[PDB]
């Protein structure tokens, strides 16, 4: 009949996918690519800008930008693109016929979600739309009722509790550490073995080091004194080129920055401490469910061993009486996409849209009223 | 009635005396009104008599001075045309069907009552000519 | 108002819905004085009024002049016990009653002396539907159905097969083959439940054609509405379907030992009804008169062995036994011998199954992802499987079945009969019986609209106004159950929702509809348990089922791992022929109750009914509780009271005035201005004159009154001229 | 952003 998409627009890739799907139908990064050099044959092509994949075809040739930084859409124009890219060329779909679902972090300014309604009824005229909080789909994708979602993506780090369906507003935290921020402080230590990597689509180049060899450590001054004492940790990577790099303590040195943002520079303390501090926020009777219901959730959580660091070091500060048990599915980094997916289709749910008479009576602030 | 009517109407009345007290039973007083020239229906008969009881009708005897008023009371063609004519449009009826109505509806007759009155007005197919039925039943 | 003494009406009994009284005094405007021996009776912050005689037991139930319940059973309890005369009409539709011997009735004098004959000349019997049936087809070309409903046991497939011999007697090779095919659709597809034995929980549809003279061609086969959710869950003493008790107790016949069976009490889908054995059927003689008719009608032994190998993996499936690994883990043991036992039947390997039945499957464009899942994932995942693989077995053997019915040559023009179970109520409700009676919802919107349609045609026959036809419509139910935020839709959608639960999904109901709709209502002494009014009755269902029957989910990679298979040519042919595969058994059973509809709203109706006389079974004796509940659950009670309203009396001209003459269009229409005050309770027509309820019964009494005033005249003047002649006689 | 933060 009709199906809603799901579009979730992270920092550092888009999803996107009919409702009722088990899986997401395009992905592709979120990035935007232009050209910056002189053009020396005519019948070359033209294009004013590649979008996603196309930009990561030739990023050799092109300035790589995000359009979003820390969640925040930081500028709109790409970001429109961005969407015209994913319904007419990734899901060759029309917007103008399907409702659609559109995901964001769950404190951010609040003029970003009056401007991302605005696009939908103004320039694409979509049927009826809405605006879901990342870490409650993190639960429908868990198929829970009650946990506590520890989300990272490319962008954004978050906590929400989430106890039998009640969301605790007062009791959630925000950090601005990501894998953006890993991926620059691992630029930062790479010059120091003498390796250098400097510009926007060489930076990309390092973003595979981070996905492909990054762990994290369990114990973290006897890896790097194991690290200092024998090459058994030291591993090599090739480079489009074909120059071999050789990367030694440094690749696992970069995942416990999440754990300690003194590394990178920040007041605030690790994603353990932050989500013991959640937790504390919360009254007394809810803290067995939530030590039991950790959630991951999100991409920057899927590096080998962050289930296994996270147990033992939130079991340190938890009293020891409590069971501590962490949920990590080799699915999370979809999970936030399949839980959306799970709600577009439900029944109840179709009673609440922001349908486009709705917000032509209402204008733009209808979102804050009715969404959530 | 005047002295000729009554004497004769009192001849009449002793020969239904089958006693010799001057007397008739309640139920041969509709048998004598009805040979004395009336027509009553039995409800009249019996009003005229006092709706009466089968005891008193069987063994209450009255002379001929107290069935007299009785009589009398009981005295006081077209409808008798439409009445044959319900049961008619060729002025025939048959004889099966009133047979079965005269025993069955109405002041229900015996079969060998129908026989003696349906005797000589009956045609080859059973049909009676019912004016001349009903002027020879009121002569 | 109309009571004398000796008047007569009908009032309550504890044990027989309605008995009789003779009315000892009448009234005017609150104590009414009977007699039965004698009883006074209260009038109410008046009774029944009965049928002069001479109309009871006439041939078509709305004859009557008065009509209600207790005439219309009273009528068809002496026109059944008295007359043994079973077919009965109601307007259009027949109502049938299971004589439960024989007869001569079916002879073919009686098939020769309907055909050609209208529906008023003859007294009912199906032959006189069939053939309206066959002279509507030929009237015009559009094609004619004939529908029966009726409860378990009722006596619906046996009047089906006399309307199919029917034909095969006077257009008419076809009759033996689906006769014969009669065996084998009972065993797939009836089943054994506490109501009664051999029930049949699937719709079965026989469309014959002809040819543009009417000769007969040949015949199809369709099916519908399987209850797929039998095949793993039994609620306590019923059965699954009968083949699978046939198979168990055949089990020791040298031909199956390689399927290596257990006795019928050993299977998991077998065991949970605790009945195995049904009183005086020995299932392993029953299925050689099933393997007969595969034979006859063309399944080569080559399949046949295929189907109870196929049935054996069901069952051998239904008895793996999952342990638990950790919570979110479940796992098969390790080595487990039932799967063994299965994979050696179906020939797939044992560690392939092992893997995919105990883990998910997740994939992307661009990835490919393995999940554990729980033990309770895994079973609703089996027992899925279980259900299609069952599901489709039963489709590919229709479609075979089929085959030999079918004839080359095309069919102008085709008339399909209808076998279905009626609505129903049983003494705890259930996902079964909530299908069962929207099904049944759908059907009697049909038949309401028809009979609608029907009456609207005959009042334009004649000059009347239409206007003053109503009926009943049911649609808002309709709207309850099948449309969107219905009891279905949030059943499926509890289904996803990610922990679900009959507490959960009852609060969902109530805080949907508990005020919302008329239609929907709470028992105040439970939360589990939600009414609905359907068009007969409230009946109560427990949602203590509900979920676990709903749910079906079949994974791809077991799909996959049996198509692979090349043990034998039957179980990757079954497959052929997705987004079918997420849907619930509520939405696939929709989807078929669809089909099934627009299959039939295609064609002109016609209709039987089949009412069963006696829950336990005596040759030929009626009941009469269980007779008003059945009426009730056909339906035939409204349509009695809503043509008890309107005009459901008519007469000719003809007939009329020649009788109320006593007392040339409007020389009658004076006769009657004469004899009724009020113009309301007639009107005219072309033909006939149309009256209200029981007009016709006053009519009588003052013709009555008028022939017993004239009759008293005439034997007044007789008694007095033979009494006269008496004195005569007595003078002489 | 618009404070705290570039974005
Ligand atoms: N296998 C992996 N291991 C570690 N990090 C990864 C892996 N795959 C992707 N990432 C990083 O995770 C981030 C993307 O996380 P994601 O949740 O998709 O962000 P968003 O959803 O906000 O776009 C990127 O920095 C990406 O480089
Ligand atoms: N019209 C009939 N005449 C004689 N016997 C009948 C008739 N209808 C049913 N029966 C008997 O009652 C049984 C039950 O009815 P049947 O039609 O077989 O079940 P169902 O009503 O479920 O189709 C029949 O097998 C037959 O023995
Ligand atoms: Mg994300
Ligand atoms: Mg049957």
């Amino acid at each position: 009949e009709t199906t809603a998409l799901v579009c979730d627009n992270g920092s550092g890739l888009v999803k996107a996918g009919f409702a009722g799907d088990d899986a997401p139908r395009a992905v592709f990064p979120s990035i935007v690519g232009r050209p910056r050099h002189q053009g020396v044959m005519v019948g070359m092509g033209q294009k004013d800008s590649y979008v996603g994949d196309e930009a990561q075809s030739k990023r050799g040739i092109l300035t790589l930008k995000y359009p979003i930084e820390h969640g925040i859409i930081t500028n709109w124009d790409d970001m429109e693109k961005i969407w015209h890219h994913t319904f007419y060329n990734e899901l060759r779909v029309a917007p103008e016929e399907h409702p659609t679902l559109l995901t964001e972090a769950p404190l951010n300014p609040k003029a970003n979600r009056e401007k991302m309604t605005q696009i939908m009824f103004e320039t694409f005229n979509v049927p009826a739309m809405y605006v879901a909080i990342q870490a409650v789909l993190s639960l429908y994708a868990s198929g829970r009722t009650t946990g506590i979602v520890l989300d990272s993506g490319d962008g954004v780090t978050h906590n929400v509790p989430i106890y039998e369906g009640y969301a605790l507003p007062h009791a959630i935290m925000r950090l601005d550490l990501a894998g953006r921020d890993l991926t620059d402080y691992l630029m930062k230590i790479l010059t120091e073995r003498g390796y250098s990597f400097v510009t926007t689509a060489e930076r990309e180049i390092v973003r595979d080091i981070k996905e492909k060899l990054c762990y994290v450590a369990l114990d973290f001054e006897n890896e790097m004194a194991t690290a200092a004492s024998s090459s058994s940790l030291e591993k090599s990577y090739e480079l489009p080129d074909g120059q071999v790099i050789t990367i030694g303590n440094e690749r696992f040195r970069c995942p416990e920055t999440l754990f300690q943002p003194s590394f990178i520079g920040m007041e605030s303390a690790g994603i353990h401490e932050t989500t013991y501090n959640s937790i504390m926020k919360c009254d007394i009777d809810i803290r067995k469910d939530l030590y039991a219901n950790n959630v991951m959730s999100g991409g920057t959580t899927m590096y080998p061993g962050i289930a296994d660091r996270m147990q033992k070091e939130i079991t340190a500060l938890a009293p020891s009486t409590m069971k501590i048990k962490i949920i990590a599915p080799p699915e999370r980094k979809y999970s936030v996409w399949i839980g959306g997916s799970i709600l577009a289709s439900l029944s109840t749910f179709q009673q609440m849209w922001i349908t486009k008479q709705e917000y032509d009576e209402a204008g733009p602030s209808i979102v804050h009223r009715k969404c959530f | 009635f005047n002295k000729d009517q009554l004497e004769e109407f009192k001849e009449a009345f002793e020969l239904f005396d089958r006693v010799g007290d001057g007397k008739i039973l309640y139920s041969q007083c509709g048998d004598v009104m009805r040979a004395l020239g009336q027509n009553p229906t039995n409800a009249e008969v019996l009003k005229v008599l006092g709706n009466p009881k089968s005891d008193e009708l069987k063994s209450r005897r009255v002379d001929f001075e107290t069935f007299l008023p009785m009589l009398q009371a009981v005295a006081k063609y077209e409808d008798y045309l439409e009445g044959f004519r319900v049961f008619d449009g060729n002025g025939k009826v048959m004889g099966a069907e009133l047979r079965h109505v005269l025993t069955t509806l109405g002041e229900k007759m015996t079969e060998e009552e129908v026989e003696t009155v349906l005797a000589g007005h009956e045609d080859s197919n059973g049909c009676i000519n019912y004016e001349a039925f009903l002027k020879h039943i009121l002569s | 108002e109309l009571y004398t003494k000796y008047a007569r009406v009908w009032i309550p009994d504890p044990e027989e819905v309605w008995k009789s009284a003779e009315l000892l005094k009448d009234y005017k405007p609150k104590v009414l004085q009977l007699r039965l021996k004698d009883l006074e009776y209260c009038l109410d912050p008046l009774p029944p009024l009965r049928n002069p005689d001479i109309l009871v037991g006439e041939n078509d139930l709305t004859a009557l002049s008065y009509l209600h319940e207790p005439a219309v059973l009273h009528n068809l309890k002496v026109r059944f016990i008295d007359s043994k005369l079973i077919y009965t009409y109601c307007g259009i539709v027949l109502v049938a009653i299971n004589p439960y011997e024989q007869l001569p009735i079916y002879g073919e004098d009686i098939i020769n002396a309907y055909s050609g004959q209208n529906m008023g000349d003859m007294d009912p019997h199906i032959f006189a539907v069939a053939e309206e049936a066959y002279k509507q087809m030929a009237r015009d070309e559009r094609n004619q159905s004939i529908i029966v409903s009726g409860e378990s046991g009722a006596g619906k497939t046996v009047s089906a097969k006399y309307a199919m011999r029917y034909f095969a007697t006077v257009s008419g090779n076809v009759e033996e083959k689906v006769l014969a095919s009669n065996p084998i659709m009972e065993s797939i597809g009836n089943a054994k439940t506490t109501r009664n034995d051999n029930s049949s929980r699937f719709g079965k549809y026989i469309e014959i054609g002809f040819d543009k003279r009417y000769r007969i061609i040949g015949a199809n086969m369709r099916t519908y509405l399987l209850e797929k959710s039998r095949v793993v869950f039994q609620a306590e003493e019923e059965r699954n379907y009968h083949i699978f008790y046939q198979l168990c107790a055949s089990a020791a016949l040298p031909e199956f030992k390689t399927l290596r069976l257990g006795n019928a009490n050993y299977f998991h889908y077998t065991k949970q009804g605790g009945s195995p054995v049904i009183d005086g059927i020995d299932d392993a003689k029953e299925m050689v008169n099933t393997r007969q008719a595969c034979t006859l009608l063309g399944i080569s032994d080559s399949y046949q062995m295929g189907i109870f190998r196929i049935l054996a993996g069901i069952l051998h499936l239904g008895n793996v036994e999952f342990a638990s690994r950790d919570s979110d883990s479940c796992a098969i043991p390790p080595k487990h011998d039932p799967l063994t036992i299965f994979c050696d039947l179906m020939g797939v390997d044992y560690e392939e199954m092992a893997h995919w039945l105990c883990h998910r499957k997740l994939a992307t464009a661009t990835e490919t992802y393995i999940k554990p899942i729980s033990k309770l994932h895994a079973i609703n995942a089996r027992d899925a499987l279980a259900k299609h693989i069952y599901a489709n077995l039963f489709n590919w053997i229709v479609d075979h079945v089929n085959k030999a019915l079918h004839s080359t040559v095309k069919q102008h023009s085709f008339i399909g009969v209808l076998d279905i179970y009626g609505f129903e109520t049983f003494e705890i409700n259930s996902f079964e019986q909530f299908c069962i009676n929207y099904a049944n919802e759908k059907l009697q919107q049909q038949f309401n609209m028809h009979v609608f349609k029907l009456e609207q045609e005959e009042y334009m026959k004649e000059q009347i106004p239409w206007t003053l036809i109503d009926f009943y419509d049911n649609q808002p139910c309709i709207n309850l159950i099948e449309a969107k935020m219905g009891v279905l839709d949030l059943l499926d959608e509890e289904c996803k929702m990610p922990k679900g639960s009959d507490d959960t999904w009852a609060q969902k109901l109530y805080n949907t509809h508990l005020n919302k709709c008329a239609l929907f209502e709470k028992p105040r002494l439970s939360n589990k348990a939600f009414i609905i009014k359907h068009f007969a009755d409230k009946v109560e269902y427990q949602c203590e089922g509900f979920l676990e029957k709903n749910k079906d989910t079949v994974y791809e990679e077991q799909i996959k791992v049996l198509k692979s298979s090349k043990k034998f040519k039957l179980l990757p042919e079954l497959f052929q022929d997705s987004k079918e595969h997420k849907k619930t058994v509520g939405h696939q059973f929709r989807n078929s109750l669809h089909l099934l509809m627009e299959t039939l709203n295609a064609t002109t109706p016609h209709y039987v009914r089949c009412i069963k006389p006696n829950d336990f079974k005596f040759p030929f004796t009626f009941d009469e509780k269980r007779a008003v509940q059945q009426l009730r659950a056909c339906g035939v009670l409204e349509t009695i009271r809503i043509s008890a309203a309107g005009f459901p009396s008519r007469w000719t001209y003809q007939e009329f005035f020649s009788r109320y003459r006593v007392l040339r269009k409007q020389t009658c229409k004076n006769v009657l201005e004469k004899l009724i005050l009020d113009k309301d309770k007639y009107q005219f027509g072309k033909t006939k004159i149309f009256f209200r309820a029981g007009q016709v019964a006053y009519l009588e009494k003052i013709r009555a009154d008028k022939l017993r005033a004239a009759c008293i005249r005439i034997q007044k003047t007789i008694r007095g001229w033979l009494m006269r002649k008496k004195y005569m006689r007595m003078r002489r | 952003w618009x404070a705290x933060c570039p974005a």
